[PDB]
């Protein structure tokens, strides 16, 4: 389909006994970081009850550790039932709105207004329909629709008879009609009626006729977040903005009004108030002014849990000159439990490249895998895991069924791990350009 | 062919020129600035 | 050679020498397209990919001769909202119940406790006040007000009415006798009163009108009004809608993206308006009073993106056809109407289409 | 036509087993990187991958960038090849992150079949008819238009919505014009007149054009080549409707806007159902960002979440530069200028440089390539230059070389004409040894420091 | 007006072997820098490559921007010659990238021609009909020559044309059917008497003769950037002019240059590809020149010619130095110019050049003197003690420049280096670096 | 002067068989009532209004940028 | 230039069939403070009378390279023609009732620059929102 594979198409969940917490050795395709994973499940859990607003939690710790995988574990063992927003720190440096502003909306798309309505909808076959169209128009009409339990005619209004001619409405289509709405949507074509359609080319699809009664209360539960009903509120058709871009810094006092509003709906009992999770992936991209904003925006009743990633070190604090570890101020990390995880060891690694072996369709004769776990603990899993996709072409060009040995050599050959990368950089650096600009164009 | 109720119709030549004013716009405003109003 | 069109088609159709076989089904369409184009496939008018809903006719027999065409375009993409957000008071500036702020918010803050309206304007208008100023700029405190309460389009509907007056005075009151006058009520209109622009309108040699049209008319002695097009957007959209199962907001989506204001301001009095104005006893002012649309700069391809296939692209479309251009010009001068031979009958029908554009004759 | 600094490059000269051959498709040498670079296109045209990163890495003048200009010819026409700077990243419009978007999605294709749905003929009647509004202020609204067509194989009426009437209103249609109608957009199209009463006689310059052949209602069939950013920039600026929200976005300027994730994911949504009803196929292609060293630390960490999206092409960086200050991270110093973090995620091609015969052998197929019929002792000539000096010295030596051997009159460049070229137009050493010994001192005729 | 450079017409250059003569068409010496840039001139014309950068560099005066002049005056009006200075890259509406990617567009003609058709004739009649409360109008023309009479049918477009021009029977007029441009050539009747206000009585012509229409191929010269401009764009095709014009998107200049090879392939178009001149080139950024760099390698750039003052200069926006301030890998694709300071006599035979060109009669001890000012204070110094010492010479009356008006020039006026002197003659006085200063006596 | 419309009467709900048309129930309560409500804005608030047309009255709005 | 003392038909000697009415001049009176002249107008000033909506009393000027006219206002000689009537009066032309003058414009070309590169005097939407 039009999702690919990809670097975390083989994460299904966090892989955790739900009944108990206890991270199992493997499963849902998470390997290993037993204690993070159970770490990241008592998050999940606190996330999915609710009560506790405003938490930060960081995930530290090496790169290619697991942090990004732990993010996507937690975020597909939530699923639709809770918001959840993932943003690189870099996206807040907009040219559109200053970075709180834009910290801001992050904040408001993490947290969820649950509004559930029903409508009757109207559902059947169009057996026939006449309109009169009596020079004027629309003065008269009946319809015939049929489901295969019922057949029933109705005598149209003449608002209705425009939305029949708007959608072209012809005996054999599949119809609903939202009823107080009054939108038309053609399901489709009904196939007894194929013969009918001369003008619909022969890549037309065909529909079995629907099924029960023509017309019943569907329920709708819309999860609408205060970012869009902020947006919503900005302009006459502010909710544009939310596709586009194209919101200005959103007014303070409109957002003031909202939250007064949504607690009116919770306490009338019209709307449930669902808190979802942002995550901010590489947090230490962001200043100090952004990290002093945060540190308060935490303390809203209407605060998501925050979830946030670092590979750093003790390291420079971006917008000051002074430096702190994970890049992140003392007084932010005081707000802030750590995750941390740890490098994997061999058997992991073999483990990891089986599973993304699998996300890929390929396959590993024995000795292949070992390889590539000692290519992983040498050059590292990212790379290894590159090995795999590239060893598989090489093998088809080869026009092997399985991946040997000799595919992995020359992946080894040919793509250069970090490591040696560095050091063809270290032989080479009167060709390549120094940190002072010279460089030798000579033989 | 009778001319139509409300095109103006100037014509220029070596004569000079004309206006000439459909039977219509006399007796509406158009008319006024003809001598031949409401 | 081949012409480009020709020689992409016919590149990528022997391609699949190298996939298939098949050859004899290959080579009648090598064939082809290196006798025209438009004989494997025609160029037609064509326009950038719709990224939206339409609904399509299902038939044509049963279509009728007389059809009513509803504005069926929609977007595909598609924002559910509840009406409790929509419609029920989740907008905070739409009154109702519920929603009570609005209408209170509403009166106070555009009318009681706003300073525009003329009854705190009138409080204001002497000596060091805030709006001393509004007897010297020409708007009434009627016009101040409106000013203040209508948006930017609305407001520049109402300046299409109003005559340049302050222009007409520099024409006249020219001399010291006149003493430069100007009404004392538009006293600060300086600018306006004294503008090179009106002068330059009126003098015989056209010096300076010419020297602040230069812009305009060298894009235009360029050609570039008329030029081909050299590029479109590859896809076309229409706006994103909500959807809310509700009457209100489908009012409300008609009132505001199909606006009737703003749509008879651009495209100006009705024909009826014009028939019952012109033949009038007395003179009456139409809204708006004129089409407020601009005129296209492109003066071919106007306010839409729909290309039409050219007679000349046809012509050049094919090797053999431009070649053969230059030759049966020759062969006309040379005496001889056109006489030809074709393999392909559809061919036929293309030289007829051909010498129907050229009128040279059989 | 116009000869370039690749115009001899026409592919990565590879055989079917994926094996380099030593010179061919106008490389010499990189046999290495050639090969690696044809597993990259293996991994470009089975679709089945997203978001893999390579490295060209390797010193100026090493033809990295040749080698995505190959992988760009052997990927051919069908499959997009979206080459970009680092230094084009820095809009003043939009965020930087914006702008990778838009190149990411922009390096993703799709060929889509759309039907379109249209009305043509000549206009035979056209009859406005209308409704006194009660007092709205703007007056008497027109309810609809009733419009007669006319084609060759006869003719319909049709009673227009009023929107698509401001459509034939704005194309300044008129009785006796053959329009089309497309009901896809109910947008308008004046074709010309009626190729009737096609009297000389005009001012006007009209196009008289034949009555439309067939039928007068017609359901045409196309395939449309778009990218996904093709797509959001027509949702996010909104023009193909005839509300008076797509009529303004035609008039007020364009610009670019930072589209959200949400309107790229709904995007996502529709283009799946084109796939699902099997109107579109899916071309991922690859981004090629040169001079990656140009980006900056917030450009590299938004590419890591990038890469991680479900849909996201190859990226192809290529870098010249050694341990060298991360830009934007002037504490940083890493190899490439790519930081520790997303060089983990690359496959590193290394280049190397040329061996005197492979600059021997590029200087004559370049030479060819220009036109520029070159001696033998003109070529050793030239070849010192690229080992003494740098390979582009060499090939921009050959135009000048070409000019004075004409202007003398020769057929071919001799020695001569070369060591002419070598005076008038210098190497930066050769410049940068006259700045050192005439700016030795300060002066009126001194260089400026 | 007499411009810094008004006096140079071309390269100077024997057109058959290149050979720079030691003075002609206004440019003296620079004679290895004249040769290498009249063989840049050659491949300019010859359009065969893209992508050739020339950096002309030498210390400051030695003629850089002179010899860019002379080229330019050499490729004539029809081949694009984009001069831009490197600080015009710095725009606030736009990117650097984006404003280097238009300066490169305008620098490529596209020659485009088409048949026009056009009328002459003499107007007999003139019909009007005219909507009350306006909109529609309708009117007929009838022109005539000696040889034909016919009635055209007028449009609304043509009306407003013909009332802005005020056409009139007698009119001789002409106009451009695909433009629909009207212009009034004259008046073949007299201009009447019946009525006031007529206006002006253009001039007397007979009537036009032979046929009333007649074909005409004219050709227009645009930019891929004018192209880009209105192919971006609906409406608002000013920002050829204003310059409102954003960053355009990069699928629009993909369309256009598709397009344009098509109509090349087509015969529609001829590329004229022609030179963008970026003088003072060091003041480009880092970003700027790993953008050219790049930019050079496409089958569309422009030839480009850059020149630079710079030493052993640091690149700005980086912390480190290179040659002329030029990035070491941008002039790795760079082929050098050198220019040398100039000699007594050449300084004298430009100093001749400039007297020359402004009108000035100096005697021939005053050349003498400019000369050795020239040697010392240097050649725009002595240039404009030329100017300065006619006018002190009209004071006086004096028919010819002497050298007391030299010496008078030259006390009145400070050279550069005599200027330093008085600055660190009043280092006290001036504002110094640590913004301190003595006003009192 | 604020005014709404709740929908159409559901006494009219078979004024056809199908309409476009919301059907509601007639109020149950007094037709009148009076409720004192103890309003609060701010003086930015007031700026708000009075710097620009707000709400309803700029429509154009809905085109964004300028 | 002056007060319109007069408006006045010409009815023409050769009428066109079916519309009764033909002028063949329009005469105008103007006044100035330094005498009046009768003006014989080509009648298809018609056009801008009847859209300037110029009545008699109302000061108004001619000029020659159009034959078009524009109204200044009222003059105020008939400032009390009413209790109260919706437009301000204006002072008649003090001129000579004919202006040929030469005239003198002081212009910089940066005034050319803006005069072109935003024209002023545009009559749509987007010109007037512009100008706004
Ligand atoms: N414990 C694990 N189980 C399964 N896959 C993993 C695990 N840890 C890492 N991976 C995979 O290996 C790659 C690198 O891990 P990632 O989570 O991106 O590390 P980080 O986020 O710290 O850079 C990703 O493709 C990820 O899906
Ligand atoms: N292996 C090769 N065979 C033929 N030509 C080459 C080869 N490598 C480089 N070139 C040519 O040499 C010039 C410089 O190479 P380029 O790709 O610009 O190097 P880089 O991009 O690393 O600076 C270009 O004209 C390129 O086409
Ligand atoms: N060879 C020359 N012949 C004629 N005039 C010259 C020559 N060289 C310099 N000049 C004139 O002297 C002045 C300085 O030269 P210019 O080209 O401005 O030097 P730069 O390289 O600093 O731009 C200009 O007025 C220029 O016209």
């Amino acid at each position: 389909g039009l999702n690919l594979i990809a670097a975390h198409s083989h994460i299904r969940g966090l892989g955790v006994d739900a009944d108990t917490l206890e991270p199992r050795p493997s499963s849902q395709g998470l390997v290993g970081q037993e204690k993070a994973r159970k770490a990241a499940a008592v998050v999940l859990e606190m996330i999915k009850q609710g009560k506790i607003a405003g938490r930060a939690v960081l995930i530290a710790g090496p790169p290619s550790t697991g942090k990004t995988a732990i993010a996507m574990g937690m975020a597909q063992s939530l699923g639709q039932d809770v918001p959840f927003t993932t943003l690189a720190a870099s996206e807040i440096f907009s040219l559109e709105m200053s970075k709180t502003e834009a910290l801001t909306q992050a904040f408001r798309k993490s947290i969820g207004v649950r509004i559930k309505e029903e409508s009757e909808i109207m559902e059947g076959e169009v057996v026939e329909i006449q309109i009169d169209r009596s020079t004027g128009g629309a003065k008269q009409g009946k319809l015939t629709i049929k489901t295969t339990d019922m057949e029933a005619i109705y005598d149209m209004g003449s608002k209705m008879i425009d939305a029949m001619t708007k959608e072209r409405v012809m005996a054999g289509d599949i119809i609903s009609i939202d009823k107080s709405s009054g939108k038309i949507t053609k399901l489709g074509r009904s196939y007894a009626r194929s013969r009918d359609y001369d003008a619909m080319g022969v890549d037309t699809k065909f529909l079995q006729c629907p099924e029960g009664e023509l017309q019943k209360r569907k329920e709708v539960v819309h999860t609408v977040s205060l970012h869009e009903i902020d947006v919503i509120n900005s302009r006459t058709q502010g909710f544009l903005a939310l596709f586009s871009g194209d919101t200005g810094e959103i007014r303070s006092e409109i957002r003031d009004q909202i939250n007064t509003k949504v607690a009116e709906w919770k306490e009338e009992g019209k709307a449930e108030i669902v808190p979802g999770v942002l995550f901010i992936d590489e947090v230490h991209m962001l200043d100090i002014e952004c990290f002093s904003y945060i540190n308060r925006a935490l303390e809203s009743d209407l605060a998501p849990i925050v979830i946030m990633a670092s590979n750093r070190g003790v390291s420079r604090i971006r917008g000051t000159d002074y430096k702190s570890p994970h890049g992140l101020p003392l007084d932010f990390l005081d707000r802030v439990v750590i995750i941390n995880t740890h490098p994997y060891t061999p058997d992991e690694l073999r483990q990891i490249l089986s599973i993304r072996a699998q996300e890929e369709e390929v396959d590993l004769t024995p000795d292949a895998l070992a390889l590539l776990t000692k290519i992983g603990q040498e050059a590292g899993l990212r790379y290894a895991s590159n090995l795999i996709t590239t060893s598989q072409l090489i093998a088809a060009k080869r026009r092997a069924k399985q991946v040997g040995v000799e595919d992995v050599q020359r992946s080894f050959k040919l793509f250069y791990d970090p490591a040696r990368s560095v050091r063809f950089v270290q032989e080479s650096e009167k060709r390549l350009i120094g940190n002072d600009g010279v460089v030798d164009f000579s033989y | 062919k009778r001319p139509d109720p409300m095109m103006i119709r100037w014509v220029n030549n070596k004569m000079g020129s004309v206006v000439a004013v459909p039977e219509e716009l006399l007796g509406t405003h158009a008319g006024v600035v003809f001598g031949a109003g409401p | 050679e081949l012409s480009y069109r020709q020689r992409a088609m016919y590149q990528s159709l022997r391609n699949q020498i190298s996939i298939m076989d098949t050859l004899m089904n290959l080579v009648m369409q090598f064939r082809k397209v290196c006798n025209h184009p438009d004989l494997f496939e025609r160029a037609d008018t064509s326009s950038p990919f719709f990224c939206g809903h339409f609904a399509e006719t299902g038939s044509f027999l049963r279509e009728g001769t007389n059809v009513a065409l509803g504005y069926s375009t929609r977007s595909l993409v598609e924002y559910r909202l509840p009406r409790l957000i929509w419609c029920d008071g989740g907008r905070l500036d739409k009154p109702g119940p519920g929603n009570l702020v609005a209408g209170f918010r509403s009166k106070y803050l555009n009318h009681m406790m706003n300073i525009w309206t003329p009854e705190n304007i009138r409080s204001s208008l002497e000596g060091i006040e805030n709006f001393t100023w509004l007897r010297f700029v020409d708007t009434s405190l009627q016009e101040a007000y409106r000013a203040s309460h209508t948006d930017v389009f609305a407001r520049a509907v109402d300046l299409a009415s109003k005559q340049n007056r302050l222009g007409h005075m520099q024409i006249v009151y020219d001399e010291p006798e006149d003493k430069k006058w100007t009404p004392v009520h538009a006293l600060f209109q300086i600018c306006e009163r004294e503008n090179p622009k009106a002068v330059a309108e009126i003098t015989t040699e056209g010096v300076l009108r010419d020297l602040m049209n230069i812009a305009r008319v060298k894009y235009r002695e360029l050609g570039l009004c008329r030029l081909e097009k050299a590029a479109r957007p590859r896809a076309s959209a229409p706006p994103i809608e909500v959807v809310c199962d509700s009457r209100s907001a489908v009012i409300e989506r008609e009132n505001i993206m199909f606006h009737p204001a703003m749509r008879k301001a651009l495209f100006g009095p009705t024909p009826s308006e014009i028939k019952e104005a012109s033949f009038g006893p007395r003179p009456v002012t139409l809204y708006p009073p004129r089409a407020l649309l601009p005129a296209p700069d492109h003066d071919k391809q106007r306010f839409t993106n729909i290309t039409v296939p050219s007679m000349a692209r046809f012509v050049t479309d094919s090797g053999k056809l431009a070649k053969l251009d230059e030759l049966l010009r020759e062969l006309k001068e040379g005496g001889h109407r056109v006489l030809l031979y074709f393999q392909m009958t559809r061919m036929i029908d293309l030289m007829e289409e051909y010498l129907t554009y050229r009128n040279y004759k059989y | 036509h116009r000869t370039a600094a690749h115009t001899h490059i026409k592919g990565l000269g590879l055989n079917s087993s994926g094996i380099a051959e030593k010179q061919a498709a106008g490389f010499v040498g990189q046999c290495a990187a050639r090969e690696a670079c044809g597993v990259v296109v293996d991994l470009i045209k089975a679709h089945k991958m997203a978001g893999r990163g390579v490295l060209l890495a390797g010193g100026p003048g090493t033809g990295k960038t040749a080698l995505a200009l190959a992988i760009s010819q052997e990927l051919g026409t069908k499959i997009p090849f979206c080459p970009i700077t680092g230094s084009e990243i820095y809009s003043t419009e939009v965020k930087k992150t914006e702008v990778l978007m838009e190149n990411f999605r922009r390096a993703i294709g799709l060929r889509v079949r759309e039907t379109k749905d249209v009305y043509e003929g000549e206009v035979t009647e056209m009859t406005p008819e209308e409704a006194e509004n009660p007092l709205g202020g703007y007056g008497k609204t027109i309810s609809t238009l009733l419009i007669g067509l006319k084609s060759a194989r006869g003719q319909k009426k049709l009673r227009l919505d009023p929107s698509i009437y401001e459509a034939i209103q704005k194309e300044r249609v008129q009785v006796g014009d053959v329009i089309y109608i497309e009901t896809n957009t109910g947008a308008c199209k004046r074709v010309g007149r009626s190729d009737a009463y096609a009297t000389e006689f005009d001012l006007e310059a009209e196009e008289y054009v034949p009555i439309p052949k067939g039928e007068v209602h017609k359901k045409k069939e196309i395939v449309q080549d778009v990218t996904l950013h093709d797509l959001d920039v027509a949702n996010a600026r909104p023009q193909g409707g005839q509300d008076i929200i797509s009529m303004m976005g035609q008039l007020m300027k364009p610009k670019m806007t930072e589209i959200t994730d949400k309107l790229r994911m709904e995007i996502n949504k529709v283009v799946q159902k084109y796939i699902n009803q099997g109107v579109a196929e899916l071309i991922p292609g690859v981004l090629f960002i040169d001079e990656a060293h140009m980006l900056d630390i917030e450009c590299f960490t938004y590419l890591n979440k990038a890469l991680e999206s479900p849909i996201a092409p190859i990226v192809v960086l290529a870098s010249n530069r050694g341990i060298a200050t991360i830009r934007g991270a002037d504490d940083l110093k890493a190899a490439h200028g790519i930081p520790p973090d997303f060089l983990q995620r690359l496959l590193i091609i290394p280049t190397h440089p040329y061996e005197p015969d492979e600059i021997r052998r590029i200087v004559r197929i370049r030479a060819q390539t220009e036109g520029v019929q070159l001696t033998d002792a003109a070529v050793d000539r030239v070849a010192e230059h690229g080992v003494r000096i740098s390979l582009r010295y060499c090939l921009q030596l050959l135009a000048p070389a070409s000019i004075l051997a004409r202007v003398n009159g020769r057929t071919q460049v001799d020695v001569q004409d070369i060591a002419e070229a070598e005076e008038l137009f210098l190497d930066a050493r050769r410049s940068a040894n006259i700045l050192t010994s005439t700016g030795e001192s300060g002066g009126l005729h001194g260089f400026i420091s």
